[PDB]
């Protein structure tokens, strides 16, 4: 069965960078090439799950949201079955839970969903 | 599950989709002002569309 594992969360100081990654377990044949793998940001009470990036072989279904354009970048190792989201110049406003999702194909619905990983940008003391 | 489906700022309407645990609110600007399309499920999306997927009933407002 397909199951999505995320990795890379934590606390980043303002202006730093950090790379999340989402590995699609299942499809262990490694023929998931065209899973439209999405990265969503959930800022708790504010807003539900906001699509921040979408990764597909199909150009029209491979893009980044304009809000983070220029700061975030997606990468793919289809062979190793990973979809990474590198986040540079991280601002406090980017503090949120980032979740991975996978659709079986371009235009189909995100039916697979990830665990979630917290990203915190603040510069404040962690106790 | 239950989710809205009205377009942009028409009066709130509902659509019941049994089993669908996620919902969506898509926004694109277009020539004719901010257009909004709400519905069931969490769909993959073409370029330049503000997608927001959601998890509770009638939460894609
Ligand atoms: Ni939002
Ligand atoms: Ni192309
Ligand atoms: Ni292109
Ligand atoms: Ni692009
Ligand atoms: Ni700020
Ligand atoms: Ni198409
Ligand atoms: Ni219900
Ligand atoms: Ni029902
Ligand atoms: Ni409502």
């Amino acid at each position: 069965q397909v199951q999505l594992q995320e990795s890379g969360g934590g606390l980043v100081r303002p202006g730093g960078s950090l790379r999340l990654s989402c590995a699609v377990s299942g499809v262990s044949e490694s023929i998931f090439a065209n899973y439209v793998v999405g990265w969503f940001r959930q800022q708790d009470s504010g807003t539900g799950r906001d699509l921040v990036a979408q990764s597909s072989s199909d150009d029209e279904y491979n893009h980044v949201s304009g809000s983070v354009k220029g700061r975030f970048t997606i990468s793919r190792d289809n062979a190793k079955n990973t979809v990474s989201l590198q986040m540079d110049n991280l601002k406090p406003e980017d503090t949120a839970i980032y979740i991975c999702a996978a659709a079986i194909g371009p235009g189909d619905n995100y039916i697979y969903w990830g665990q979630g990983t917290q990203v915190t940008v603040s510069s404040e003391n962690l106790y | 599950l239950e989710c809205h489906n009205q377009q942009s700022s028409q009066p709130p309407t509902t659509k019941t989709c049994p089993g669908e645990t996620n919902c969506y609110k898509k926004v694109w600007r277009d020539h004719r002002g901010t257009i909004i399309e709400r519905g069931c499920g969490c769909p993959t999306v073409k370029p330049g569309i503000k997608l927001n997927c959601c998890t509770t009933d009638k939460c894609n407002n």
